[PDB]
This record gives structure tokens, C-alpha cells and sequence, in this order.
């Protein structure tokens, strides 16, 4: 089984930057076996190049394919905020056809602050006896962040971050907690602690009742 | 009956195939002598690969020996026992 | 227009058998080879089965072989992909591959994609709850099983983050989404967030 | 490895007949410049073999025609399956030498 | 010496089987392809059996066909010619003859020939009687079946003058003929005259003196 | 099934002469399956030509092959009497081989009187019961000649068998033998048994005669 080893495994740069991804083949290869796809999160690869040099009908300018042999190259002359997704080269001559490992392509931007927000469980959950109070964290570069949560000024942070934007390149997260009616019925107070690079001091958010 | 296209695809791929070599072909050197039968049936490489970067080539060869008629003409003639090259696997490699 | 449309995915039990349809549109099946494609959650692309061009036969992926074989029908202009034995390592997203000569041994147009989930757990709804308040809201879609679900009817376009699904520690899924909208049209505009979950037949509105 | 093929065996085996020969698409139609084919080469009965007199020649003295489904491949643009005939040999003759 | 040396013939009743060997001696039968040529009294020669160049497949005259069959003892260096359910029309003289390549698809080196006669008559065996007398003398070799005799004279080391007759079939359907020889006159007592009849289908070896 | 004709069927000359035998295929054929062979009276063919053209080692260079296609020829340029023969041309190429029809050679030369001999009766056969009264005609050319057998001078007939010798190797000439078969009642019936000659090389007719019977 021939071996397809992409290089650098997730990459990150700045919108109009040229960057290439490197796929080393285990043995000679003849470069018209040798394909690049796109894909973006939670969507069907997209054929870019094919036989190593040929670029794909439809496909923008910037992509351009090259190399012969082992080592085989993908470049982007021009990095675009839509060019977010991960790449794959793929040999398709010799048995079994196979696909490198990946190459998560991130954007770099100027740093951009995220605006907190605070909810509270609703009637209807309380209800069912379960409490679960969600925290966003909108539209911020870089993606590294840090929330914290204190009951009266602990766990259950189970956070979800949105896929890089398309369009601006910015994150968007959400932080989770979730407790019993009869835990979040002994408290009053509830705060999220918000750390960024964009903010010089934390931000909190709160509520009271419970 | 038409030929199904995936049938003619597996027909012809590269592989050993029972081939009529010329006896003289593989022995340049026998100027002065004729053999009887004058070719002899070899498995040998043949049919396409998958484009014109590649070419079928032999990975594994084995010998067959046969008895053949030696003659020289207008002299005489007896059987004798001549060695010939066979193809026993076949590979679809990039161009030379 | 060319098209490639998978179906027959869903929850499947462990050593279950599953066949994943695709059906052509805008070319005859025949005239190409359909591979199947797999993604396992956040891992990357496997190659599964096809029509090889050295040789042509169909190979199999050495995790697959001998449990996995495709077909064809070719009236019904559709390949297909029967997965049987089914194991834990098979939960992924299946697509469909058009693999062609004129663009030589490259896949032009694939299928949507159709996730597999390999579980012995069972079926569960979602329960949906609001998240009332530039003002951000929007709506928390708890507790089921298996992935996915699909939230909106035509409001729901600028500002909309539907975040990825969460696995809780019940082995079930919890999502949000959220709308950020200006304060002036909290009273004018009603807004409200369509949910739908095809495994439970669930379509409930808040 | 195999036992040594007795003289009447190799003289009776490699006397001019039809035998399955692999023919390339191009050389039977080279007027075509519109496409390239898949397979690149088909399976054909052709006289082969030898007669053992230069005088002799290996001819067919009967032939029919073959029709098979070959991919006809119009490069970068689109490809189609056609039906494709050709010439088959069946039944072969060592005749005099064409003077 | 390349010798080819055939065995087997004489009569047969019809219906009958018969086998002819060909006995190689000064070259291998394993090297070569052997022919059998026939040729019926008085009529022309006729190609019976043996391997053919196109095809290498073993073949028979259409008269034959069906009932003849070659075979060869690679240990005895000596192919044979089976002969089976004999007819009238197959009574010749028949042949082995070496097919060859290097002489492409010649025959250079040919049996002796032997005599197969196809016929419900018996064999009898010769009356000699002497013709007594530059002088003339002979022996007349009288009723006999089937042919043929060999006459020589005195042990064959007397050639020159001799005139073997062709046989005739007499109304009893018995063969009859006459050996001849000129001598001298003055050789008439200093030598002494005798023919050695030999008429191999009865046995016989009859020897006359002549006056 | 290719066909093999030869012509003529017969062909005379005389010695020093050039002669051709001439062998028609039914077909093309390929040059070096046409072969040519002799055959002496009561003998086995002997090959002479092989590859149409090719002289096989031993046989004299009088002989030569020719030809293509259909048409295929053997000469002696300069006949001679040991050249007496029956010729035979044969295809050996194409199934089945065959033989052609055979070309007679004869010599023409002088005309030359036949020797006679009458041979009476042995004593031998005379206790058998039968008598063989035995002519011989010797060395003769051409080979036509009449034998009449006179028994106290009548004409003999349906009693005598007559048999010819092969033309000779060396001399051209041919010997005949008659034989009058009488029982031996009749032949003790008469005294005088005569055998009239008669030969283009003969001016008068040759009687040979004996008493005793």
C-alpha cells in the first residue's frame, strides 16, 4: 500500500500570502495518478487539481499543482478567507487508491474581541428538572479563549467552537454547563468569565433567580 | 454478441500471454542453422496499460526447454533441446 | 445537470447490514466507475471500494474487505454499497465518487455524504428550548440521538451560528443556535427557529 | 520447472492458426484524432504461428467481425462508451508467398 | 551406411491384417519421419501414410484410411506400417521411405520394397525343369502361387547374358517363368551351369545343374 | 487434393539426346516441395531432385530441375541406356502428398534381329504329364515381334503364353520367351516342333526345330 504523507499536518496565514502543502508519496509515482481536494467542514471534497499540474475547470487561478516522482505540492499564490478547509492529495493509478492524511488550512487576521452574552435554563427545561445555562462568545481572532464559571462568585464545561468564518475569519463559541433543578434551586448568582488577547481585562456576564 | 466493456478492459490489461516466438529471433546467433517447428508458443507480456506514460514489463521470468529440430541444410538434421525465456508476472510500469 | 444522491444511512446496531444507494442524474452510470469514499468523525479520507484501473477489478479497503461489496443497477441508473458485519469503526460519513478517464483516474463530482452510525443505543427526539435576550438569541436543541440535525424559516440567514453537536455524557447530542439581531425589531419581527430530526421523524417548532 | 515439451507437441502447438492476439485500437482505426481509448488494446483471433517453408506464409482463408463496448475518451472534455468492430481470423492457411 | 529393412509381407486372405517392419540401422527413426509409398503390379506409385509437414498430424491415402495405422519402437530403431482388414486392391509392392528436412521434404534413402498379396488362393510351391542346350541355357520354374521367385545363377557370381522373364498366370492360376543365360560354347565342361530358385511363401530353395 | 500430371506419358529418344519430363500442379505450389525421383523395373526409387532445382549428392549432373507455380521439369541433357526408367515427380508439401502418374523412358537405337533358341521338353516334366516347349528370342530391337509355333508343320493356337524382358541397361534391346504347354499325350501325337521368327531386323523369316516326341 502506497503511503501519502502530507506536510505540515495544519498550516496558518494571512489573507493574500502564498502557502504550499507537500504530499511525499512512499514510492515513484507518475505524475498523472496524482489529485488535490478541497474540503470545507461538513461538506464533499472538491476536485482542484488532477494529474499533478492540471487545474480543474471552475477552480480559481491562485491553486496551481506541481512536482514528479515522491514529492508532489499544492500552492495557493493568493490565501482567501473562503480557502479555509482541510486538503487532500490522492494517487488513483496503483491498488488500493489512497488519500494523504490532511492539511488544515487557517486563516491569520487582526485581532478581534468576542462580544459576551449570558442565557439562562428556561421554564420549560426547569420543568423537566434539568438547568442548562449557555454562554457566547461572538465573532473573536484568534481562536484560543478562556471561559470561566463560578456559582456565588467548577466543571460541566463542555464548549463547542463554530469552524472559522468564510467570510471575516472569525471564531464563535459557546460553554455549557449543566446541573439539576434542585443544585441550580441552592444558588443566585451566576457569572462567566470571559479571557481573550483582544480584551486587556475579563469580561463578565451574569444573572440572578434560581 | 457484443463484447461487455469491463469483460474487454480484464481481456487485454497487461499480462503473460501464450505468444508464437521465432526461434531465430531469440537465437540471432544460429545464422547457419534452420529449426523445425521454426517458432515455439511462450508465455510472454502483453496487452495495454492505463496510459501512454506506462508500459507492461515482466517482474518474474522462468525458463521452458523444448526439443526442436536442428538442421543444417542440405547436410542434416537431429532433435536437440533449446531453453527459452517465459513471463510469469507482469507489471504496468512508468516509461523508460 | 450532473448528480450524485445518496440514501440508506442511518442508525444501524453492531454486526448489522446497511446499503447505501447512489443514484445518477445527468450521466448514465455506466459510462463510469462509482468509489466509495468514507470520513470517520474528525479523522480524515479513506478510500473504501472501486473499479480499479490496473487490472480492473474491484479492490476493497483491508478494514472492509470481505464484509463490504458494491453493485450496480443499471436501469435505475444507481451504484450501490452493501456494508455488512457492521463495527464501531465503520460509524463515518459515506460518499460517493464519480471516478473518471477524460481527467484521468480523478473524482469530478461526488455524492452529499450520508453518515452511518454504528450504536447499540436507541432513537431519541430532541427537546427544544429558547434562549431569549444588538441583541444575541437563540435556541438549545437538547438531548438526542444519533447525529444530525437540521435547524433554519427564511429569517434565520445573517448573524446565524449554529455551533457543532456535543456529546454529553448520557451518549446523547445537545446544539445551539443563535441569531444576533437589532434591539428595534424585538417587538416588530417574531422570531422563531425550525428544527429537524430525520432518525425520530421529529420536527418541532419554538 | 516443468517436464521438457516433446517435438511433435511444440510442432503441432505453434502450426499456423487462429490464436488470441492483443491488437491496439489505433492501428486498426488510424483515422481517428478526435479520441483515445479505454482499453487501449482488445483481444482478437489472428493467424499466427508458423509454417515451416519460406515459400509458405500464414493467411486467413476466413474471417467475420467482433463488436465490443469501448470507453471513447475525448481528453479533459467528456468519455462515452460505443460499440467498436473488428476483424477476427477463423480459419488459417500456409499459402505461397505473395511474389 | 543409412539402411532402411523391410519384413512382413506375403500373403494374405482377405479381410486379413498384416504388419510391415522398417528397420533403420546407420541413423536414429526418432530423428526423422517415416513414409510408406506402395505401388500395385504394373501400376503407378501411391503415397500410403506418414506424419505430414502441415500440421504434424499422421496421414493416410483416402483407400486406406480407416484401416492402416504407423507406428514406430524408438528401443528397436524400427517404424512399422499395421494393415488391417486387407482388400484386393491393396496387393502392391510396398515402401518405406525417410522422409527428410535438410533435403526439404525429400525421401533420400528407400526400403528393399516387399510383396503383399491380398487372396483366398494357396500357396504352391515351383516345379524346376532345366533348358539345355556362344550357347544358350536356362530352367524353367514352373507352377507356383503367389508370387514372387528369385532365380540367380551359380550363387549369383554369374550376371552377364541373364534374362529373368516376368511371370505369366497360366488358366490354373499358377505363375510360370524362364531364366535365361548366353554362355560360350567352350565354357560348356571347363564350368558348370546351375540356378538357385528360391520361392520364399512355400519354403522352397530348389538347385539345377544343366547339361 | 493437389493433382500431379505429368507429360508426356512415354517419352522415346535416343542416346545423346536432351529430354524434358514435364510435371503440371492442379495449384500454385511452393518450389521446395516438389521433389523427382527413378525407378528401374522391379526396383525402389531412387531420388533425384529435390527443392524443384536442387541436384541430390551422387546422381550425375546430366540431370537437372526446373520450375515455378504450376509448372515443374526434369532434364537429362545427354540420355543415356542405364537412363531406362519410370520418373516420378511428387509434392510433398501440402496434405495430402502425392505422387504424379509416371513418365516412361525409352531408348530408340538400331534395329538389331532377335537371337533364337528352341528348347525341348525335359524328361523331368515329360513324367509329370505335361510338355513345356520353351523360344527364346534374344536381343532384339524394337520390341515388336510375332512367334508362331508350327507342329509338324501346322499352325499352332491358344497353347503358347508369351512374356517380354524389360528394355536392357546397357544395350537397349529386349528378349522374349514363348512357351508351347502341350499334355504329354499330344506331345508323344507328333515328331517336328518348330518356332517361326519373324522381326523388322529379319529379311526371311528364322525357324528354330527338333524331332523326338
Amino acid at each position: 500500500d502506497i503511503q501519502m504523507t502530507q506536510s505540515p499536518s495544519s498550516l496558518s496565514a494571512s489573507v493574500g500570502d502564498r502557502v504550499t502543502i507537500t504530499c511525499r508519496a512512499s514510492q515513484f509515482l507518475s505524475s498523472f495518478g496524482v489529485a488535490w481536494y478541497q474540503q470545507k467542514p461538513g461538506k464533499a471534497p472538491k476536485l482542484l487539481i488532477y494529474g499533478a499540474s492540471s487545474l480543474y475547470s471552475g477552480v480559481p487561478s491562485r491553486f496551481s499543482g506541481s512536482g514528479s516522482g515522491t514529492d508532489f505540492t499544492l500552492t495557493i499564490s493568493s490565501l482567501q478567507p473562503e480557502d479555509f478547509a482541510t486538503y487532500y492529495c490522492q494517487q488513483g493509478l496503483l491498488s488500493p487508491l489512497t488519500f494523504g492524511q490532511g492539511t488544515k488550512v487557517e486563516i491569520k487576521r487582526t485581532v478581534a474581541a468576542p462580544s459576551v452574552f449570558i442565557f439562562p435554563p428556561s421554564d420549560e427545561q426547569l420543568k423537566s428538572g434539568t438547568a442548562s445555562v449557555v454562554c457566547l462568545l461572538n465573532n473573536f481572532y484568534p481562536r484560543e479563549a478562556k471561559v470561566q464559571w463560578k456559582v456565588d462568585n467548577s466543571g460541566n464545561s463542555q464548549e463547542s467552537v463554530t469552524e472559522q468564518d468564510s467570510k471575516d475569519s472569525t471564531y464563535s463559541l459557546s460553554s455549557t454547563l449543566t446541573l439539576s433543578k434542585a443544585d441550580y434551586e441552592k444558588h443566585k448568582v451566576y457569572a462567566c468569565e470571559v479571557t481573550h488577547q483582544g480584551l486587556s481585562s475579563p469580561v463578565t456576564k451574569s444573572f440572578n433567580r434560581g | 454478441e457484443v463484447v461487455k466493456f469491463m469483460d474487454v478492459y480484464q481481456r487485454s490489461y497487461c499480462h503473460p500471454i501464450e505468444t508464437l516466438v521465432d526461434i531465430f529471433q531469440e537465437y540471432p546467433d544460429e545464422i547457419e542453422y534452420i529449426f523445425k517447428p521454426s517458432c515455439v508458443p511462450l508465455m510472454r507480456c502483453g496487452g495495454c496499460c492505463n496510459d501512454e506514460g506506462l508500459e507492461c514489463v515482466p517482474t518474474e521470468e522462468s525458463n521452458i526447454t523444448m526439443q526442436i529440430m536442428r538442421i543444417k541444410p542440405h547436410q542434416g538434421q537431429h532433435i536437440g533441446e533449446m531453453s527459452f525465456l517465459q513471463h510469469n508476472k507482469c507489471e504496468c510500469r512508468p516509461k523508460k | 445537470e450532473v448528480q450524485l444522491v445518496e440514501s440508506g444511512g442511518g442508525l444501524v446496531q453492531p454486526g448489522g447490514s446497511l446499503r447505501l444507494s447512489c443514484a445518477a442524474s445527468g450521466f448514465t452510470i455506466s459510462d463510469y466507475w462509482i468509489h466509495w469514499v468514507r470520513q470517520a468523525p474528525g479523522k480524515g479520507l479513506e478510500w473504501v471500494a472501486g473499479i480499479t484501473p490496473a487490472g480492473g477489478y474491484t479492490y476493497y479497503a483491508d478494514s472492509v474487505k470481505g464484509r463490504f461489496t458494491i453493485s450496480a443497477d443499471t436501469s435505475k441508473n444507481t451504484a450501490y454499497l452493501q456494508m455488512n458485519s457492521l463495527r464501531a469503526e465503520d460509524t463515518a460519513v459515506y460518499y460517493c465518487a464519480r471516478f473518471v478517464f477524460f481527467l484521468p483516474y480523478a473524482m469530478d463530482y461526488w455524492g452529499q455524504g450520508t453518515l452511518v452510525t454504528v450504536s447499540s443505543a436507541s432513537t431519541k427526539g430532541p427537546s427544544v428550548f429558547p434562549l431569549a435576550p444588538t441583541a444575541a438569541l437563540g435556541c438549545l436543541v437538547k438531548d438526542y440521538f444519533p447525529e444530525p440535525v437540521t435547524v433554519s424559516s427564511g429569517a434565520l440567514t445573517s448573524g446565524v451560528h449554529t455551533f457543532p453537536a456535543v456529546l454529553q455524557s448520557s451518549g446523547l447530542y445537545s446544539l445551539s443556535s443563535v441569531v444576533t439581531v437589532p434591539s428595534s425589531s424585538l417587538g416588530t419581527q417574531t422570531y422563531i427557529c425550525n428544527v429537524n430530526h430525520k432518525p425520530s421523524n421529529t420536527k418541532v417548532d419554538k
